[PDB]
């Protein structure tokens, strides 16, 4: 699938604008502006990491720097919980000690009942069986960039739309693929990458935008159709033995 | 039996076929100039040439200005877009109000459009995934390909899928013997159910039940479209429906109007004009209904002297009732209906009349017939009284009271006694105003 | 629970043929006002039309809003009854007319029936079957009654709701097939080998005879609102309670509408209108009212009641002054109910059910006192000296409250116009309008 | 120690049920106002009313505050007071009447009861066994889990569900980790490292919590204190999951959002259904708002509104204004800057303005909280400058007096130190008419 409007762009701007190369500083400025003159680098400011380690309790100490460096999905995807040690500045409110007991609470529960109302409504008023009512009309792919005669192009393009830990993430592995990955070749668990972190729909119904036939509309619409259903109920409820007679 | 709500009664301009309006035809009492003029322009925006024309209905609170441009909506049939709209909806907190005007322009621009899909479905037979030499590698993908067997009504095909698209193929949750959807445009799937084939009273997950699908596995089906241009416009900005990253991103992020740059929309008119030359797409141009247009400030008048100036323009309809009043932004101009003379103009003023007494009783006769009451000749003459003496609307929202306390005392007519009783009950404009002045604690 | 202003109101207190009683249902007096309450709570009873906007006015207190849920609490149950004030409606987030139209779409109700089937089982054999990951789960699901056994097929929610609420492949549980909901009730097998880990005190219930599945058809009432906010995006169910609902567009409302109209068509679901009731109508622009004018004639609209203290005053956004603070754009389409101001005696039934309301018993004297205190100043006040009345009262350790009590209430706490008289001979020590005051005594 | 202004005072001073005591608990005169103020603090005690607003006037330094604030000193810290500022209800985030609202819920407690069984110690022995007839195509088809436990003068193993083993392997749990288990639920986590195993290597991130006392097992009855918005904030916002909007919400900056009536009706009914079991016990507060006259009119118009519920705690409203306009309107005079209809729906408290005594009095409480030393002949000079100029200004001009003194190495204030400091300190008197006789631009 191709989006039907094309931007095009000269070689030119993209050659000596992005692209590093000999006549061009994009690399050294790069350089300059995130490696050297970081003010999270410990080679020139060992104190300020210092102190930002008392503060949040970080085990390490160029975690600063990584976390300045890196965008914001990567850095959503592979956060992971590790230790901190009590004797720091960060601490727990009231909201979170809340949270962290009701994980695994199960019903009947003081706690878990008071920290669940929106699934008490989610089960209360029957959402998991409730047809969707609105589809957008037109559906449309990010706009295509072609340059004509560039292949580094092409392929920055299909990295960036195509990323596959992105891909990963917003995606399951398949249970067979998860077993001969774990078993038949040794990678363990922690070693996996991360998965499923794609949010669940409410329904079925609102897991795509493509509605079939309805056949609840296809009957309703023809009333002697309507009528004969209507009495067919109670001749099932009966045990009785029917025939209908048609000319088309 | 139904619900009605000041209005329904109105089926349409209720013209002859030489374009001359009858009295009383299609809910409507006189009005005979304006529903002509109604009927000219019903004619020019059914002519489907002209772009950038306006026209302005003036007159006097309850003299059926909202109720012709409800009656031109339904004499266009719902074809045409019609969009109804306030003076008040343009100011908006998360865009520009010339934004909001630009959008509502093209959101009265549809398109009908026979698009062809290609569609591969079938009931999913086996399922079976080929992993990659170096899971682990950084760059590429988990497994390779996915074997996918597709079997409908005779025919049966094997598919061997890219991991895109099983990427959106186990977004869906499916399994074996379950009924895919695989529309190749987008590379959108639909789980369209389990399959009857097997068995059906063991499940849990209140599943439902359809048959193979009748046809081979691989079709090409002509579906008929009917969008706006604004539509394409938010598509366009906002791209969803696509098999990458920004494609997924798009529908979590939270929904906001954004300012449409003026590029994609020649793009978007390009590849509409490009449909079109190809015989595939039509174009149909509608109306744009801005009730209360003296609610606008200057601005939203200023940047509609260039609207109406577009190539693209719908025929915009606006409804006034002030006869010399300051336009709002401003502090000297005055202008007739609020409306500044730089557009003014550029109209087309439709005078709208007021009624007479008559005219107010067949009113109350209309809407006594719709809202399914019966009423006395006695309490239709006090009603014609109360309809010259206060107000039309207030004799119209008093026939159901008096319908209600009629059916309190076991009665199906309304006699004049219930309309004295609603008299004492319920007050108009002039009587609490009356009571307002003689009051002792701002009453 | 607490109580409040308007706890002791409990219905509209009327006849069959709309007659009010002059003590009934907590509301004492007014009894035009109650019968034009009574109209429109028929009107809406019957639903048959739509779009009528209803002025409450009349002087502060008088009893508005107390008319308001009268009519709110003879509505009763399963209808939509959305009540707002009129600063609300100014957003940050959300237009003002965004915000009209959700409070216009928060009072039109949609019944959905639903067919639901009960299975209700001693489980014998529970089989879950997940990946390495955790993710994919699937499984088999062995449940029985006295007279049939019969095993099923797990989905992912089903699996997910079996493992909270820990069964232990013994306990009685009863499953609803549409809403989802895992239920156990108790454990009958009585295992005798157990891990001692947990603290499980399960009830001794008996294993069901009978049928296993039972058939049954629900009904349960939303709003057009919420519609609305669940088909606007992926995530609408936490914008239900996040409130993250900025500027729905207008395809996904008549989407909607038509959704809804299919649905109604069809005989699945059925459309019940509501009220909507703007306290302080003249805190609004005339954006808003211009808004109303034409929101209220459209099919999908409820029954609109605003309440007005004030005279002819200006109106917001203006610079004219208007009768009841709106323009007469908006009064032409409304009829007005006139609420009247109170005499001796409806002061003294409003005290009396008040004190019966605070379960405070007052003396006959004490009564006459708050009654005479009511007249000269206004019947609020009055009334908020009732509860501490009866605090000085078992400060005094007598369960009784005297002349002697309220009238320490009375010399310890002022009225409005007891304040602003001792403010306007005392104006050096009050900053005054220009910020001018004389803080030191000498 | 540190005093700001206040912290001489702690509570109001009552004797049993009756009058203020004259000087008792850091207050001087004002005694009908400590009067209303203690019949209010026992209104709030008996935890009956819902939706009572108070509001104390006077002139600028009388006490309103200080009487706010010994209202909170006698409600206790278990019952929520909430202090704030009209300033601080306009917010460029979220909508100034949900913040209004936020402030209303965060006035009202809760008292959650909870009886927790669990188990807690070092982990001395840890190991899975397999079945007697393991299941073919697996690897460690577990039956049961074998963990022992050990605290101090407490030894026990015990049996386990197979599928904790799965979250042992998920929390890193070894031999010498000490382990927090819940009884009902399962779900293992690691706390850390007994202290007998801290020095086996040289480097170690690892922290080293000692060996917890008591019993392995244990039922603790533990007893939780949360507001209402605390519930709201919480369930607003979605709970532990995996989906990647969770996550990110969780990196970017919390902005406030208009949190809804539904989830607050929801969290309401659940807090009703559980304070109907017994469990949950409710207790209302106070909040305060001081300079109240600085709210906007569609504020006090959501006041209006929003003192007629079930569930307003007691607002405490205090100002200084006479007959001032309200701010956001042009032609009203309302006393204290507040509008006569929320005028009718609270009690108006007067505080008195102080004498010579009362000044000596304050003074002196405040130069002894201070620990500082003062003579007789400056005390009457202090009482005489408080008198003529500003009693704040002699509370102030109190620490200057003390380091011109210990300047000079004396642990007394002596009058030429009082006549320095008033040299060197100008009041606003002074100031004033250096300002009036200056062309400077002064
Ligand atoms: N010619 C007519 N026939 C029947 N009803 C009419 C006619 N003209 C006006 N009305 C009624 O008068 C009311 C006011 O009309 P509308 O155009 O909606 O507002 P306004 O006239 O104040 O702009 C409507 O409810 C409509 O039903
Ligand atoms: N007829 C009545 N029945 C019951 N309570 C009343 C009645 N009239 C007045 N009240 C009481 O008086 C108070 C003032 O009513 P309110 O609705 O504020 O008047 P307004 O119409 O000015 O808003 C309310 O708290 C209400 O409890
Ligand atoms: N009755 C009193 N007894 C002792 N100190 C008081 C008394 N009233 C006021 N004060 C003191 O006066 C100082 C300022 O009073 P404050 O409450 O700020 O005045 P206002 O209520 O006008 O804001 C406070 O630090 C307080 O300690």
């Amino acid at each position: 699938s191709r989006n039907p409007i094309k931007y095009s762009l000269p070689r030119l701007i993209y050659e000596d604008l992005i692209l590093p190369n000999y006549n061009n500083d994009v690399d050294i400025a790069n350089k300059l502006k995130n490696v050297k003159f970081n003010i999270f680098n410990p080679s020139t400011n060992y104190e300020l990491c210092l102190f930002l380690s008392k503060l949040t309790g970080e085990p390490s100490l160029n975690e600063f720097f990584r976390v300045s460096t890196t965008p914001l999905l990567k850095r959503v995807i592979e956060r992971t919980n590790g230790p901190k040690n009590t004797d720091s500045l960060s601490f727990k409110t009231i909201t979170q000690e809340l949270l962290e007991v009701t994980r695994n609470a199960p019903s009947e529960g003081v706690m878990a009942s008071l920290l669940n109302v929106e699934k008490h409504a989610y089960e209360r008023e029957y959402l998991n069986c409730i047809q969707r009512g609105y589809h957008p009309n037109v559906s449309a792919p990010p706009v295509t960039i072609e340059v004509l005669g560039s292949s580094h192009v092409t392929n920055s393009i299909n990295n960036e739309l195509f990323d596959p830990l992105i891909s990963q993430a917003l995606s399951d592995i398949p249970a067979i693929t998860q077993y001969n990955m774990h078993v038949k070749k040794g990678i363990p668990v922690e070693d996996f990458p991360k998965t499923g972190l794609f949010p669940e729909p409410l329904n079925k119904n609102f897991s795509s935008n493509i509605s079939m036939p309805s056949m609840d509309r296809f009957i309703t619409e023809s009333a002697k159709l309507r009528k004969l259903d209507e009495l067919l109920v109670k001749l099932k409820s009966e045990g009785h033995r029917v025939l209908i007679y048609f000319q088309m | 039996v139904t619900r009605t709500a000041a209005h329904t009664h109105i089926k349409g301009l209720g013209l002859d076929e030489s374009g001359v309006a009858k009295r009383v035809e299609g809910g409507f009492v006189g009005q005979i100039e304006a529903r002509e003029a109604c009927g000219v322009i019903v004619d020019l925006i059914k002519a489907k040439k002209m772009s950038g024309r306006a026209i302005l209905l003036a007159g006097g609170p309850s003299t059926g200005k909202t109720a012709l441009a409800l009656a031109i909506s339904q004499e266009l049939g719902p074809k045409v877009p019609f969009c109804p709209l306030v003076g008040s909806e343009l100011y908006s907190v998360e865009v520009k109000k010339t934004e909001t005007l630009m959008e509502n322009f093209r959101r009265a621009i549809g398109l009908r459009i026979k698009e062809t899909k290609e569609v591969y479905e079938g009931e999913v037979t086996e399922l079976t995934p080929e992993d990659a030499e170096n899971p682990l590698g950084g760059y590429g993908k988990t497994i390779s390909h996915v074997i996918v067997g597709l079997k409908s009504a005779k025919g049966t095909k094997t598919l061997r899928l890219d991991p895109t698209i099983y990427e959106s193929i186990q977004r869906e949750k499916v399994s074996i013997g379950d009924v895919i959807y695989i529309e190749a445009n987008t590379g959108a799937v639909k789980r369209v159910g389990r399959s009857d084939a097997y068995a059906t009273e063991f499940d849990l997950e209140t599943e439902e039940y359809v048959p193979l699908p009748k046809g081979e596995v691989h079709k090409k089906k002509e579906i008929v479209q009917d969008v706006t241009l604004h539509d394409l416009d938010v598509a366009n900005a906002r791209p969803q429906g696509g098999q990458d990253v920004i494609s997924m991103m798009g529908q979590l992020l939270k929904p906001k109007k954004t300012e449409i740059t003026e590029k994609l929309r020649q793009e978007v008119n390009k590849v509409v004009a490009k449909y079109i030359d190809q015989g595939v797409a039509e174009l149909i141009p509608g109306v744009l209904f801005i009730d209360e247009v003296n609610m606008l400030d200057i601005e939203i008048f200023t940047y509609l002297n260039k609207a109406l100036e577009s190539n693209i323009a719908p025929v915009v309809v606006l409804a006034s009732n002030r006869g010399m009043t300051t336009v709002r932004g401003t502090e000297d101009v005055i202008s007739p209906h609020g409306v500044p003379p730089d557009l003014i103009d550029r109209l087309l003023i439709v005078r709208t009349l007021p009624y007479d007494k008559d005219e107010i009783r067949t009113i109350i006769e209309r809407r006594a017939t719709v809202e399914r009451l019966q009423v006395e000749s006695s309490a239709l003459d006090l009603l014609a009284t109360m309809g010259t003496e206060t107000s039309l609307r207030y004799a119209l929202q008093l026939l159901a009271p008096c319908g209600i306390l009629a059916q309190t005392s076991n009665r199906k007519e309304i006699v004049v006694n219930d309309v004295n009783e609603a008299k004492l009950l319920f007050l108009d404009a002039k009587r609490s105003t009356k009571i307002l002045e003689t009051s002792a604690n701002y009453l | 629970s607490l109580i409040a202003a308007h706890s002791h109101i409990t219905g509209l207190g009327l006849d069959e043929n709309l007659q009010p009683r002059p003590t009934s249902e907590g509301m004492v007096g007014q009894l035009q006002a109650r019968r034009a309450a009574g109209v429109i709570l028929k009107m809406v009873q019957n639903g048959t039309i739509a779009g009528r906007a209803v002025l409450v006015a009349g002087p502060p207190s008088t009893g508005k809003t107390a008319l308001a849920m009268g009519v709110s609490q003879s509505l009763g149950k399963d209808v939509p009854f959305t009540a707002i004030a009129g600063s609300e409606i100014f957003s940050l987030e959300l237009s003002k007319t965004e915000a009209l139209t959700q409070a216009f779409r928060k009072s039109i109700g949609i019944k959905i029936k639903e067919e639901t089937e009960l299975i209700e089982g001693e489980v014998v054999e529970i089989q879950i079957d997940r990946s390495i990951t955790g993710g994919h789960k699937q499984g088999k699901l062995t449940i029985k009654t006295t007279d049939m056994e019969t095993i099923y097929e797990l989905g992912n929610k089903m699996i997910d709701g079996l493992t909270k609420e820990k069964v232990l492949a013994g306990d009685v549980i009863s499953i609803d097939k549409a809403s989802g909901k895992i239920t156990k009730l108790g454990r009958s097998f009585a295992r005798s080998r157990d891990y001692d880990a947990m603290g499980a005190d399960t009830r001794f219930v008996q294993c069901p005879e009978g049928e296993l599945q039972k058939r049954k058809t629900v009904v349960h009432t939303v709003s057009l609102h919420e519609i609305d906010v669940i088909n606007s995006r992926t995530q609408g169910f936490l914008a239900l309670f996040t409130g993250d609902t900025g500027e729905i567009r207008s395809e996904v409302r008549d989407q909607i509408n038509t959704k809804v109209a299919e649905w109604k068509e069809e005989g699945k679901a059925e459309i019940v209108p509501g009220v909507l009731f703007i306290d302080e109508v003249h805190m609004l622009d005339i954006e808003c009212f211009s808004f109303i004018n034409r929101a209220l004639e459209d099919e999908f609209a409820p029954i609109v009641m605003m309440a007005t203290n004030r005279g002819v005053s200006k109106t917001r956004g203006t610079n004219y002054k208007s009768p009841h603070g709106l323009p007469l754009d908006l009064l032409d389409r409304s009829i007005i109910i006139t609420t009247k101001s109170y005499n001796e005696q409806e002061i003294k039934t409003i005290l009396s059910i008040r004190a019966q309301e605070e379960e405070v018993e007052l003396s006959s004297d004490a009564l006459d006192l708050l009654t005479k205190t009511g007249v000269e100043t206004s019947l609020r006040y009055s009334s908020n000296l009732i509860s501490v009345a009866q605090q000085i009262a078992m400060k005094r350790k007598n369960n009784t409250v005297e002349v002697e009590d309220v009238k320490r209430a009375y010399l310890l706490f002022l009225d409005s116009a007891r304040s602003v008289k001792y403010v306007q001979e005392n104006e050096s020590q009050y900053i005054d309008d220009q910020g001018n005051v004389q803080i030191s005594i000498a």
